[PDB]
């Protein structure tokens, strides 16, 4: 094992899901969620 | 105008009762010695209703003094003792920052609204269940429950004088719905009936109503519970609703148990909500954000997502004016039928919901067993 390719293969085998695209979610969190001093919260309204 | 009343604790109310000299002391002489308190008060105040007298006596605004150095609070059935005093507040006692019960002051009706023949006909048509104490109507989509900011719009509060079939006073709405929500609405015919049914619409632990909804997309779970914490803030021309997973002092919880009855593969779902709280747009918010499935036609929460192109063969996604697919289906009542079961009133599905159900091949009129009778 001259070069750490086992870790490369391990991290490449885990490509089943992408964080940019959702398969069964009609609503998005990046459009309503924002963190405040108390935590995360959904802000509904323009 | 009641604009001078202030929040008072029991200590402050007792202190104001002690300070204010706007009191009348009826001396119990030999002629009234031995009578009942309610009888004495009914004979001495002909302008007061028995409900008003009962509220005053039971809340303690009217009391008696037996020359002991302390005030004596009694029941309506207690007898009067000789040479004692009966302390009753006067009219000027309620002009300070202490609000009286509802029967003390006198309200004025003033104007009386006029309903046309067609309005009365449709009001009679919307009736689902009638009883000696309650009337359940089928409010449709797009009809406001109360007069909005524009006074020129019709409303159920304005159609209310049409459901006094034989009574003298119009009924009183027990719970309000959104402008887009359509379904069963409860109207108490008696004042006592309203006071007793108000307990049924506060936050509870066991649900007694159903909401049938058609949501865009199928959630990852078939059944479960939804719990959010809503904070309402005043905006420019609306209300900013902040939904949180953790409670705050200025927030209020919204809880509902949802069950996905039937659904398309991953494009649409039919969900039954059973709420335990009463929060603004509760079902719509919990569907759009907790279940991540916006209700079909819910343009306020997930506007572009509420008009999917998957149903373009049935609903044109370009008008964006189709009714909200959320219907107050079934509600249980404390009154029992002849068979011994609680009366459960059910409202038929609206036109758009029945059309969607028929296009997807689902039966429209099915009894929901999760709310027993």
């Amino acid at each position: 094992d001259p070069v750490f390719m086992r870790n490369v293969k391990r991290v490449l085998a885990s490509y089943k899901e992408s964080m940019d695209h959702s398969s069964r979610k009609g609503m998005s969190r990046e459009a309503f969620v924002d963190i405040n001093e108390k935590g995360a919260a959904w802000y509904l309204g323009h | 105008s009641h604009a001078r009343y202030r929040p008072l604790s029991l200590r402050a109310r007792q202190t104001l009762s002690e300070k204010s000299d706007d009191l009348q002391y009826h001396v119990v002489t030999q002629e009234w010695f031995g009578e009942r308190v309610d009888s004495f008060l009914t004979c001495h105040y002909p302008q007061w209703d028995y409900e008003t007298i009962k509220r005053l006596v039971q809340q303690g605004h009217i009391y008696r003094y037996r020359k002991n150095g302390k005030k004596k609070f009694t029941r309506l059935t207690d007898r009067l003792e000789f040479d004692e005093l009966l302390v009753v507040p006067t009219r000027a006692f309620w002009e300070k920052q202490l609000a009286p019960p509802s029967g003390v002051l006198e309200e004025t009706d003033g104007p009386k609204f006029k309903l046309s023949a067609t309005a009365r006909e449709m009001a009679h048509n919307m009736v689902l269940f009638k009883n000696e104490h309650v009337i359940v109507i089928n409010k449709p989509h797009g009809l406001p429950m109360m007069p909005t900011d524009d006074p020129q719009e019709m409303s159920i509060a304005a159609m209310l004088p049409a459901w006094k079939f034989t009574n003298v006073a119009k009924p009183v709405v027990c719970h309000n719905l959104d402008r887009e929500t359509s379904g069963c609405v409860v109207l108490a015919r008696t004042r006592n009936a309203h006071r007793m049914l108000g307990r049924m619409f506060v936050k509870r632990v066991v649900p007694n109503s159903v909401y049938w909804s058609f949501c865009v997309g199928k959630p990852t779970v078939n059944y479960g519970r939804v719990r959010m914490h809503f904070d309402i803030t005043r905006g420019n021309k609306g209300d900013i609703i902040v939904a949180r997973p953790s409670p705050t002092k200025t927030s209020k919880v919204a809880i509902a148990e949802f069950v996905v009855n039937a659904s398309a593969l991953e494009f649409g779902s039919f969900i039954s909500f059973y709420p335990l709280t009463t929060r603004r747009h509760q079902e719509r918010i919990m569907a759009a954000h907790a279940l991540r499935c916006p209700v079909l036609g819910d343009a306020k929460y997930g506007g572009d997502a509420a008009f999917p192109s998957s149903l373009s063969l049935f609903w044109d996604p370009e008008n964006k004016g189709l009714p909200l697919h959320l219907h107050h289906r079934k509600i249980q009542l404390p009154y029992k039928n002849t068979a011994g079961e609680f009366i459960c009133v059910t409202a038929p599905l609206p036109t758009q919901m029945e059309k969607t159900f028929k296009k997807l091949g689902w039966p429209c009129e099915v009894d929901d067993p999760l709310i027993p009778g």
